[PDB]
């Protein structure tokens, strides 16, 4: 693998071979076409899974749920040529991506009819039925979170790559917990480090010890980050990882910084986070004991706009913890208002 | 920590009163404090809260312009004035230490206000 | 804001005491015990701990839009009466809330 | 830090930000101008070693020696301007590179006379002197390994990868025995991994577990590589690792060959090796129950020149691991003769 | 495991003579077969060393043409052949069962060869 | 290999027999016990280690060009001779090679 860069801090300019980690994370966009096994594989191993109690499907990923869509009128398409009563029908993600119980089945043989090579030019939009497979959307009356499967596709051996467009997806054979190592990229050089797939940025330094230094995600995954992508696994006390273990954090030493705990009730439910190590516009942070301990995170503007200017912290370090969404900024766990009574003010209300 | 409350009360109608609540123990400009009406034979009633430091006060829409809450943090002390007492003002009054998260920790003993004629 | 008026038990027997109210899901809530004579007494903060100082006896729970406190092996000494605090949110108003009592 | 990565095979360029990990194994020996820390600030520092009995220097890499070679000259110029009596004689290097006791000293006051700036023009050649400081070389009689100093230097900034480039050098104040993490990178990406600095690259696959792949080692050190940068720390042996901990191996589960364990007595007396996993050429290896146990390491060839054809092991798994060294093949601890008796084969004499 | 060789031999000086030395209860084809003397009141001298299946031989230069090592694969049974036997070939006569690495693992219980008029 | 003709000492001190080549250095040494009457015991191998079945007062150690057995405690049972057996490289040639032998006596 050849390759050029440019630093532009210390400025040069270098060229040779090596193993490089991109980010796919900031402007991610559609740049891969996703589809799974076989067009009638897929379609057999759907049939089974609602004969044998299946509802639904509830998506690992981002990544998962925009493959899910594209490939959705095509299997609809298919599964009436063979007769069944049965229509696929995709929703949006809700953050956190919950887990789910079950898995879907390896069919013994794919449904007689039908096609292969996904991607048919023209095909007759099927109609509507009485049964539907909902994967994940806002339809958890219809069929609850403990009868969806989750976490059973795998990349194939060669689907995914640097100059690749398309990635093939398989249908697994076993049952796991872990999140796909085909899309993980983790590197460190010098005093700089990063655990880092598609969905997750995370960065880290070297100041006096190492420690986190921001994030960037754009999903809420519940799989667990595997061990050997992992920098420093060892002698790890899972109560100090600042991103929890449930919601895909690395259990690294640089997942850590110095008076902070695991941020179990964060704000999880955005669309998109950066943890940043600093103040948020108009407050200050002070260190005193006579502060209140922690509890759930709390935006820095109250529902009507107002923006409280005055927190304090018993124990944590400078700058502050901060995440910074869509709505606004928030802090973390362990820093409360000074002045403000703590029912003024916008709290988190998940928990990892 | 301690507050410490004037003595019991008694008074006619139509003429003002000033009640007390003397803080000790801890810093007194650092936390709320609350105001707590108990009725003869009945249950608790905000009356709001004053930030001493600089005295901001938070009535209850039920009291507000009815009472004056007030603050000196010279000399660590919190009062409650009333302008023209009427017989409806016939209760005990509890001053109490609010914190941030809403728990109220300390109690003061009481002071009994009974208005006759 | 709302509380059973009155319950009663027997020595050993377990009780509990309902406190109700809609903005429950996002607040906390606490429990205060008052003998009579004296001034009300923290028993139950944040819905669910306990503060050092009292006995091991008293708990609660929340289930949605409910908190109850449980007195699992009552005594005599538990003739009290026993109020809810929460809150609501405001900008220029005291944000919280008395229940209306329950004399066990 | 921007690059973009090329595929000759089909002129396409993809590219973005993110963390580059280079080669610099293949082709060294560029042209960098060092700077430890001031020539006025080492001539002070190397003369206070002497007067504490410090002999000389045990190089910690072939970094470590070219440095001292390109100070030398002016190191001397300095020294007969203050009126020290003291000589700076540097050797060659031997694998493997043994650890030393001490440490050079900070120095206080920086010597008066001599001038800035590493690199001046012209000054004259300094005269030879009776008292000699010895850089490592073929000089064990000279003062023994135990009057050495080890691992005095970290690196402040270096301009690694493209030549004509200053890399600045400090003396420590503390003692270490690990590896200097500035000149480490570390990288995984799908199922290959990488542990590599400016000496060794040692390489990793996933077939069913992870496992070593190839290794390419320019050099023997021996300190201790960190933590920090390693993958999968935890759960391991000690006892399984195939490149053992004290020549600076990385404590992972990517060091790990199912069937082999710890080549302490392998040829680590080499200027330089590869670790494959292949036959060498004419022999082949049978799994039996009669072969021997593990021993010091044995070249493929007597020591005339004719080949050994036929090998065997006890519990190994195919292919067998090989050492390919200016010599020759030499074989895995576990792998011994099938025929010839192991007195008329070469030995490895080393051991770690 | 075993090394059984054959009985004692008392010859006049001129004749030939042949002592076998038959293993079992492992494979014989595996390892090689050491000969080893031992002069009444001296010490022990190799005698060489065969491989069976690949009849390799790798005599003593002592021995060379002397005495001649032979074996027999099928059978599992090593020997030792003299030509003419000499007044000087009274000893006794070791086979023994030799590793690659160089130890001798077991050993028969020998053969006395007295040669006499 | 050289040996020292014989080693006498009383019963319960240790007794030293040494063994001396030049080419110790490179290969492996092997130390073997043979009683009047009997064929010949391994007694250490590989200059460091011991066989099962043999009593742990036996043991060896190697310097350089030297290497030497120790018996911890010598016993009544534990006189007999003991040779040493080491190599030489060769192509065609035998290459083990036997000490002389050292006769230990428990006075």
């Amino acid at each position: 693998h050849h390759g050029c860069s440019v630093d532009f801090s210390k400025k040069e300019t270098r060229c040779g071979t090596g193993v490089f980690v991109y980010n796919d994370v900031e402007a991610w966009r559609d740049r891969y076409k996703y589809h799974p096994d076989s067009p009638r594989r897929l379609a057999a191993a759907v049939k089974q899974a609602w004969e044998d109690g299946i509802c639904g499907i509830s998506s690992v990923s981002r990544m998962e749920n925009i493959m899910w869509r594209s490939v959705e009128g095509e299997l609809n398409a298919i599964l009436e040529e063979n007769g069944v009563q049965l229509t696929v029908v995709v929703g949006s993600v809700k953050n956190p991506m919950w887990r789910g119980p079950q898995r879907l089945p390896v069919p013994v043989n794919e449904l007689p009819h039908g096609w292969k090579a996904w991607g048919k030019s023209y095909f007759v939009r099927a109609a509507k039925t009485n049964n539907s497979f909902v994967v994940d959307g806002d339809t958890l009356k219809e069929c609850p979170l403990k009868h969806r499967a989750w976490n059973s596709f795998l990349v194939e051996d060669h689907g995914f790559g640097v100059f690749h467009t398309s990635v093939w997806l398989k249908v697994r054979e076993d049952y796991s917990l872990e999140c796909d190592p085909a899309v993980i990229g983790t590197a460190v050089k010098g005093k700089e480090a990063v655990h880092s797939d598609l969905g997750y940025w995370i960065e880290s330094e070297k100041n006096d010890t190492w420690r986190l230094k921001r994030a960037h995600l754009i999903e809420m995954k519940t799989c667990e980050w595997p061990k050997s992508h992992t920098l420093w696994t060892d002698g790890i006390e899972e109560s100090d990882l600042i991103i929890p273990k449930s919601l895909a954090g690395p259990l690294s030493h640089h997942n850590t910084r110095e008076g902070y705990r695991t941020q179990m009730k964060g704000p999880w439910h955005s669309e998109e986070l950066e943890i940043r190590f600093e103040e948020c516009p108009g407050t200050k942070v002070h260190v005193e004991e006579t502060c209140g301990t922690r509890g759930p995170s709390l935006r820095s503007t109250t529902a009507s706009g107002r923006v409280i200017e005055e927190w304090c912290c018993r124990e944590c370090t400078m700058p502050p913890l901060s995440f910074r969404a869509k709505d606004g900024c928030w802090y973390g766990m362990e820093i409360r208002p000074r002045k403000e009574p703590e029912s003024n003010l916008v709290r988190s209300m998940v928990t990892a | 920590v301690q507050l410490v409350q004037s003595g019991a009360e008694v008074k006619k109608p139509g003429e003002s009163l000033k009640i007390s609540c003397k803080g000790s123990g801890y810093s007194f400009t650092s936390y709320w404090i609350g105001w707590v009406r108990q009725m003869p034979g009945k249950g608790l009633e905000w009356m709001g809260i004053i930030y001493p430091g600089d005295s901001d006060t938070r009535y209850s829409p039920s009291f507000q312009g009815q009472v004056t809450m007030s603050a000196d943090r010279s000399i660590s002390t919190a009062y409650l004035q009333w302008s023209s007492l009427k017989a409806s003002d016939t209760a005990m009054y509890y001053c109490a230490r609010s914190n941030v998260d809403g728990s109220t920790d300390y109690w003061g003993q009481g002071t009994l206000v009974t208005v006759s004629s | 804001l709302t509380q059973p008026p009155s319950v009663s038990v027997s020595p050993g027997q377990t009780a509990r005491i309902t406190c109700s109210g809609d903005a429950l899901p996002k607040q906390y809530a606490f429990w205060y015990q008052q003998k009579p004579g004296q001034a009300p007494v923290l028993v139950i903060y944040k819905d669910s701990e306990r503060p050092s100082g009292i006995p091991e006896r008293f708990s609660g729970s929340s289930s949605g839009t409910t908190v109850t406190l449980t007195i699992s092996g009552v005594q005599a000494e538990d003739e009290a009466d026993y109020y809810c605090q929460s809150a609501d949110s405001s900008d220029t108003y005291v944000p919280y809330v008395f229940g209306t009592g329950t004399k066990v």
